[PDB]
RNA sequence: CCCCCGAAGGGGGUUUUUUUUUUUUA
């Protein structure tokens, strides 16, 4: 037990219940590697996300005559933590969850009907984890399929929210993430429909939209920033081109 | 492949009977099935009907060690390993599935993690024995709802279920045949209940992203040709304190925030018929076993 | 190095390791300083502009005496900022209803004083929570303030940038505070500072020799 | 230039408009589905992405690769979203217009052409998916032969009238639309693009040998490596690739007499900028 | 790449068998291709690295330290490696790892006294390699990604052991490299480009150590389809050719 | 284990220059088989080779053919998996350039190695056994009828393993994993010794069987 | 249905450890 929050509204690493801890992302920064790319931080978090695709299905199976096949590769480093992981994670059911959660989330957001009979192959490294990693997947997937240049609705905004007693704290860490339950929302845009909503600890019901509220506020903090990369990504590399 | 073949016309017909608040087998949209529970022999075997979906558990433990890391807790895993029993779109024992993967993850996440089971009360000596529960789920036909079914069927058999009295003397321990000593419940803490909402997109996709009136349709445990049909699902877990056990919308049809809260807060209302359901079933059951005790000491 | 952010905002990385009963490991956080940390005083008027109120939408109560106790030259118009040892010797004065009227608890004290005995620290969180007329008592999070915030150098134990921290706590406060005249005297019994480029350093027995009611605590202290 | 947009963001409340790729609608309202630059031909609005494969279109000139021998056709790698197809009726047999279809050479496919082998195609037309039909039928398609291969991403090949040229030190490129370039040592056919010919034609009987020239001098295949060093140099600058551009590399790279020199970064960004500041002083 | 025809495997063939080797690239027959190294990006490990070439094969290594029994745990450093697209169990990734461990073992590979606290605890060196994106035989890279990271490894200093919580000293060891050749005929080419690997006869995976050809030592099929046997000769080329060419590859690993 | 009998979980694990024969096609399952033993001083082996093949391939169409090796630990789990592939690719590049692929296009040869016995009463010894693991190999693949363009042989001397075919002239294998440091051109001299033997030895078992 | 021809034929849908019991009670 620790002040999470203080009287004086502070948390343990200087940051109040509605701040988001340090975003920044990268795109195309693995131009050999894959058709879109993006190195993301979040806080500590720190992952490669690589997009392969739309390309020619590898087996003459799992090819869709309407639509695309996406799939959806988290690899979880030993290294992640502070504590070296002695077991590999790919074939845990935590890790398929997630995998399964994120293609059914890009499912209704990319559209796969208009580049049928390919494969879009999502792979992704998590180099470092800090808490809120599920977000920080989800973000990394939209900057690397925009990168791509792959056709989607909208932007996919995630963000985790951990609740303290009464009050909510916005983007929590490892150590929140402990002794604390966390929700974590994957926001469609600007707008306030949710493509993810996770909850995987006890909540009391009545204080749960609360929660939402400004997570989903987070969320679109999130999407300025994510755009305000792309854009200047964007600027710069279209200017220079000219001539 | 053993794939379920669906119709234009069928896909159409559905959906168009859900835009006039029409559902096939004749339920309001906020409708959850009549839960049909039934006892059997020994204690924690249990069978769960919902309309034509029909599920079976059987608890069981025995003996075992401690793992290293938890020296005080005892054992429990639940398996909820589909068949062709259930239907040929199942494959024998796909665990690797991505329905297959969010069943049990949502099962453990309501159950084994909520901390519905006393795990620490499994421990019969620290150092060297403790007791493994093991919920096994069989699933009959499905009809849709086989997560909620799973739920329901895991907690009444749990609860439902007695482990033999045992006692202990340092090294060893003495247990004892229902001659001997009565057998003794689990310790259970709360009453996790699962509600699966199914989402439905009666519009084009351009309305559900950057359209206004949201005409999103949703409708509670939802058949197995409704479900086939959805664009969406969201599963909810909640016991009678009004906590929220567990959410999952594992991606789907982006939904409106407030329909999500306002499906919690229904979801309660039904887990609280659910929960008196199952308890009364319960004491209707020992007080059945009892008069039978009584029949059995006198013709 | 630390990242400058939106919001009067930055983030460095605190880095230790930590040495669980027959192992190491090392722990890295993330340590962001911040520019709206409120010296909580009646006197000054530019931090209650630049502060933001918390999860229930409050903005902190500036509890410090405007006319703090006045003591002799060169001590005029001065608060209290205190050292761990000082609280855990004399907690029971500090709860004393005719002394310590106006004392900033800095936050890196308040850990240290929590590391090294929780009952006292329950105390002296009930003296900074109960704050009145007759007693006020504050937390300043140095430690989360750019302002005030010192990094660990080389070769350097813990117990010298704790105090440094604490120096530098005790400036920034006389530089503020000073367009008013308030001075804070740092109550410690370590020998902290060999003369540097400054801040008033009395021990326990110097500053209770200083007050007027003197003789009615002299004796209130361990010997 | 043009109006940057990012997916979801609102590119026009106006429905007069037709729609093209890069877009989506509700109503009147039309919004962008990628990251990249708005595009507005007669009342076609679209949207096109800063990065994306090579889209195939009708009467491209690729280079490509078989991947696959199937039934009656082949599967060509072309680097597009999808494999392209090479029908087997959309292609030269050994010799004149003559032989019909048969079963035999049906049976012996891979004889022409087989798993590995590049060749220069037409996309004739494309299919419903985008995925590009191919044919080989002009006598300047076929196997490639005499050379190197080396690709570029394939929004960086400015387009022509032609994609196939003569280059000093008696080397042809042949620079497919997709990015995929072959360098070979110049042909009698490569020489024959003026304006005994005719035994010079039918000569080329084999274009399925999978045999080289047996005399490729030590000079040509220098210049090779120099023009695939200098082709990737312009790459690495994201410089367009035209014909003069590659000899102006070529030639601006020969201060380097060491062809190795070539794969330096900084060497690379110089020949770059020689070429860019030598065409804005032209 | 891979994949060539054959028409395109005998052009690159007969130019890199000529006298002398004539590479699609214009390279000597013992120079590099540019790569760049960066270090210290991982906070939470005690060493990083991350390389790329300019092929874009691109590796990333992750130095961890932890306190264990040298009577209990013999094996003071183990290397852990995972190719993207290739599962554990692929036989290339074993071969990699056993290759790398033996390389690196504590016996012989490195100094095992540099690890040493007490007379019954020290470091055990946890390498876990991350190999991004790869177009030939990855062994150099990584090699080159691990000699950098333990060149910027730093540990936990000691003072059953309690460590300092702030200071930290650099691990001081000789990192080995390991380099990977490529048999064209009677010509010997260090670091193979993906097409010259496909048309190798053969290979040479040569270790090196403080400045000495030391073990293990390898022939390596770079492919399948042209894989013939050499003459000794070639082999004795190969390991001149490093000794020779390997000081300058370590003033270049190790200024920083 | 859902596939096999453990038993209990509970319980734990029990802790506490040669001469050669050489025989062929004794197994009749399979297309090649072939029969190892060594006999030195103080040191005893014996293994076999089985060669399933040419067999149909799963996937896209191979223009050649595609040799599998798979090492299998006899009675002692005497070695590490990872050494076991390690020594396993090694082969798998002896016998790709051994084999005549040319002749087996779409077409998968798999080789078992089993290492029934390997008890040396001297008192890192994968190397010693590598020569006997590629005479069985090269005896299974010459009884499989599965076409060698030579018979690969090979010799050990100080940790040094050397693979020859063409009359020791080229070299097809390089195996050298420490076992101490000795100038190269005797351990070459010695294992091209043994690599002759071993050749006379297998063209002899090749001509009194097959 | 697109592809030629001319005015019908041929080809194609892509098999973490922040460091004296009980009861009522001024
Ligand atoms: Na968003
Ligand atoms: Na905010
Ligand atoms: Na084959
Ligand atoms: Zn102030």
């Amino acid at each position: 037990r620790l002040e999470i929050y203080s009287p004086e509204g502070l948390r343990l690493d200087g940051r109040r219940w509605n701040e988001l801890r340090r975003f920044e992302s990268s795109i195309n920064t693995h131009p050999h590697a894959a058709d879109g790319s993006s190195y993301m931080e979040q806080g500590n978090n720190k992952i490669i996300t690589l997009v392969k695709g739309p390309k020619e299905p590898r087996l003459k199976s799992q090819m869709d005559t309407s639509k695309a096949l996406l799939n959806v590769s988290v690899n979880i480093t030993k290294f992640s933590k502070f504590e070296r992981s002695k077991s590999s994670h790919k074939n845990e059911r935590r890790v398929l969850e997630i995998q399964t959660s994120l293609v059914r989330m890009f499912e209704k957001n990319v559209m796969l009907n208009i580049y049928p009979r390919t494969v879009i192959d999502i792979e992704i490294h998590v180099l470092e984890q800090d808490g809120g990693i599920m977000g920080s997947l989800i973000n990394g997937i939209t900057l690397a399929l925009i990168d791509a240049g792959i056709s989607m609705f909208d932007y996919i905004s995630g963000i985790s929210v951990g609740l303290y007693d009464t009050t909510p704290l916005l983007d929590t860490n490892s150590l929140e993430e402990n002794a604390m339950s966390t929700v974590t929302l994957g926001v469609v845009g600007k707008s306030e429909k949710l493509s993810l909503l996770l909850v995987e600890d006890k909540i009391p019901l009545d204080r749960l939209e609360n929660v939402l509220a400004i997570g989903i506020a987070g969320a679109h903090r999130v999407r300025d920033l994510m755009d305000e990369e792309l854009r200047k990504h964007a600027q710069k590399r279209v200017s220079n081109a000219s001539a | 492949a053993k794939d379920i073949e669906i119709s234009a016309s069928e896909s159409k017909f559905i959906l168009e009977a859900l835009r006039q608040n029409y559902r096939l087998d004749g339920r309001s949209f906020d409708q959850f099935r009549d839960v049909e529970i039934t006892f059997g022999k020994e204690f924690g075997d249990v069978s769960v009907k919902m309309g034509n979906t029909k599920v079976h558990c059987r608890i069981s433990c025995q003996i075992a060690q401690p793992y290293e890391d938890r020296p005080f807790e005892g054992l429990f895993v639940i398996s909820t390993e589909i068949s062709p029993m259930a239907g040929s779109q199942f494959e024998n024992g796909n665990i690797t599935g991505e329905d297959e993967v969010l069943c049990s993850r949502i099962i453990e996440k309501s159950v084994r993690r909520s901390g519905a089971l006393d795990v620490e009360g499994l421990c019969i000596v620290a150092g060297s024995k403790c007791w493994a529960v093991r919920a096994d789920v069989h699933f009959l036909d499905c009809d849709g709802g086989f997560i909620d079914a799973s739920c329901i069927a895991v907690m009444a058999g749990l609860m439902h279920f007695k482990k033999p009295d045992i006692t202990v003397h340092g090294e060893q321990i003495i247990v004892h045949p229902v001659n001997e000593r009565e057998p003794v419940p689990l310790g259970i803490l709360h009453i996790p209940i699962c509600v699966t909402f199914s989402f439905f997109n009666p519009q084009d996709t351009e309305e559900n992203i950057k359209g206004e009136t949201n005409s999103e349709i949703s409708i509670i445990d939802a058949t197995l040709k409704e479900e086939l049909l959805r664009d969406g699902v969201l599963t909810v877990t909640l016991n009678k304190n009004r906590e929220v056990v567990q959410v999952s919308k594992a991606g789907g049809l982006p939904m409106d925030a407030l329909t999500l809260m306002k499906c919690c807060h229904e979801a309660y209302s039904i887990i609280e018929k659910i929960t008196d359901q199952i308890l009364q079933l319960l004491k209707e059951d020992s007080e059945k076993r009892n008069k039978y005790a009584a029949m059995l000491t006198s013709e | 190095r630390r990242k400058r952010l939106a919001d009067g905002l930055s983030v460095t990385q605190k880095v230790f390791v930590r040495s669980r009963n027959g192992g190491a490991t090392k722990i890295v956080r993330e340590h962001y300083l911040r520019s709206d940390i409120p010296c909580l005083s009646r006197s000054c008027t530019k931090c209650p502009q630049i502060v933001v109120p918390d999860a229930q939408n409050e903005l902190p109560k500036f509890i410090l005496s405007d006319s703090p106790l006045e003591l002799s030259a060169p001590i005029g118009k001065h608060y209290v900022v205190l050292d761990t040892n000082v609280v855990l010797q004399a907690i029971d004065l500090l709860e004393n209803p005719n002394c310590f009227f106006d004392v900033i608890v800095p936050q890196i004290v308040l850990d240290e004083v929590r590391n090294k005995s929780y009952p006292v620290y329950t105390r002296l969180r009930t003296l900074c929570r109960d704050s009145d007329d007759h007693k006020r008592f504050i937390v300043f999070h140095n430690e989360f303030s750019e302002h005030t915030f010192v990094e660990r150098l080389p070769n350097e134990t813990i117990n010298d940038r704790n105090n440094r921290a604490i120096r530098k706590t005790c400036q920034w406060y006389s530089e503020h505070l000073k367009p008013y005249d308030i001075n804070v005297v740092l109550v410690t019994n370590d020998r902290l500072n060999r003369e540097a480029a400054n801040i008033i350093t009395k021990s326990l027995v110097q500053y209770i020799e200083l007050l007027p009611n003197a003789d009615d605590i002299r004796d209130s202290i361990p010997q | 230039d043009s109006q940057i947009v990012t997916p979801g963001e609102l590119v026009t409340d106006d429905p007069i408009w037709m729609r093209g790729h890069g877009t989506y609608f509700l109503d009147n309202m039309t919004y962008s589905s990628v990251a990249g630059t708005v595009s507005r031909v007669n009342r076609l609005l679209s949207v096109i992405p800063l990065k994306g494969r090579y889209a195939p279109e009708t009467g491209d000139h690729v280079v490509g690769r078989i991947a696959e021998v199937g039934n009656k056709r082949w599967k060509v790698d072309i680097g597009g979203k999808q494999h392209a197809v090479l029908m087997l009726g959309s292609v030269n047999l050994p010799g004149g217009i003559l032989r019909r279809k048969s079963e035999s050479d049906e049976l012996q496919m891979r004889s022409f052409l087989k798993e590995g082998d590049l060749l220069n195609a037409e996309v004739q037309s494309l299919f419903q998916d985008g995925s590009a039909s191919l044919h080989t039928r002009s006598l300047k398609y076929g196997k490639l032969r005499n050379g190197m291969f080396c690709q570029v991403p394939s929004s960086l090949i400015v387009r022509a009238k032609n994609h196939t040229h003569n280059l000093p030190g008696n080397i042809t490129v042949v620079l497919g639309v997709n990015g995929y370039i072959w360098l070979r040592k110049t042909s009698q056919m490569d020489l024959a693009r003026d304006t005994i010919t005719r035994l010079e034609e039918e000569s080329s009987w084999q274009i399925y040998s999978d045999e080289n020239d047996p005399s490729i001098s030590n000079n040509i295949r220098q210049a090779i490596c120099r023009y695939a060093n200098v082709i990737k140099a312009l790459a690495f600058c994201e410089i367009g690739i035209t014909q003069q551009r590659i000899v102006s590399a070529y030639e601006a790279s020969m201060v380097y007499s060491n062809v190795g020199e070539l794969i330096e970064k900084n060497v690379m960004e110089s020949i770059g900028s020689d070429i860019l500041t030598a065409e804005k002083m032209r | 790449h891979m994949s060539l025809s054959v028409a395109e495997k005998s052009y690159l063939y007969d130019s890199l068998a000529s006298t002398p080797s004539i590479r699609p690239d214009g390279r000597l027959p013992h120079q590099f291709r540019p790569i760049e190294i960066f270090t210290d990006f991982l906070p939470s490990s005690n060493g990083s690295s991350r390389i790329i070439a300019s092929d874009g094969s691109e590796c990333i290594v992750s130095i961890k330290s932890k306190v264990v029994d040298h009577h209990v745990e013999n094996e003071l450093l183990q290397v852990d490696v995972d190719i993207a697209g290739q599962r554990d169990d692929a036989l290339v990734v074993e071969t990699i790892t056993s290759l790398l461990n033996k390389v690196l073992k504590s016996g012989s590979g490195v100094d095992s006294s540099k690890l040493q606290l007490t007379k019954k605890y020290s470091f055990k060196i946890f390498v876990d390699v991350l190999v991004i994106s790869s177009h030939s035989h990855p062994i150099s890279l990584i090699s080159f990604a691990i000699y950098s990271a333990l060149n910027s490894t730093y540990l936990p200093k000691l003072i059953l052991p309690t460590f300092h919580d702030y200071d930290m000293v650099k691990l001081d060891i000789n990192p080995p490299l390991v380099f990977i050749l490529a048999v064209v005929g009677n010509n010997m080419l260090l670091d193979p480009a993906a097409n010259e690997s496909e048309v190798a006869n053969n290979g040479l995976i040569i270790s090196w150590s403080n400045g000495k050809i030391t073990s293990p030592i390898r022939s390596v099929a770079l492919n399948d389809s042209n894989v013939k046997s050499f003459k000794p000769h070639l082999l004795k080329q190969g390991l001149a050719m490093v000794e020779k060419y390997a000081p300058d590859v370590v003033r270049s690993l190790e200024n920083l | 284990d859902r596939r096999r009998l453990l038993g209990p979980a509970a319980a734990k694990p029990m802790a506490f220059e040669q001469e050669l024969s050489l025989h062929t096609g004794f197994i009749e399952n399979c297309n090649g088989s072939a029969l190892v033993e060594a006999r030195s001083l103080g040191h005893q082996t014996s293994l076999i080779t089985a060669v399933y093949g040419p067999r149909s391939i799963r996937g896209s169409f191979t223009s050649q053919g595609t040799i599998s090796i798979q090492l299998k630990n006899g009675l002692l789990e005497k070695y590490n998996t990872n050494e076991l592939k390690e020594v396993s690719s090694f082969l798998m590049g002896i016998f790709n350039s051994v084999v005549n692929l040319s002749r087996y296009p779409k077409s998968g040869i798999d080789i078992f190695v089993y290492l029934t016995y390997d008890k040396d009463l001297t008192n890192s010894q994968i190397s010693s056994l590598i020569p006997h693991c590629i005479t069985s190999i090269t005896l299974a693949l010459a009884d499989a009828g599965i076409e060698l363009v030579d018979m690969a042989g090979a010799g050990e001397a100080n940790g040094t393993v050397v693979s020859f075919i063409k009359n020791g002239e080229e070299i097809v294998g390089f195996w050298k994993d420490d076992g101490d440091d000795e100038d190269l051109l005797e351990c070459l001299d010695r294992c091209k010794e043994q690599y002759n033997r071993y050749r006379d030895l297998m063209i002899s078992c090749l001509m009194n069987q097959e």
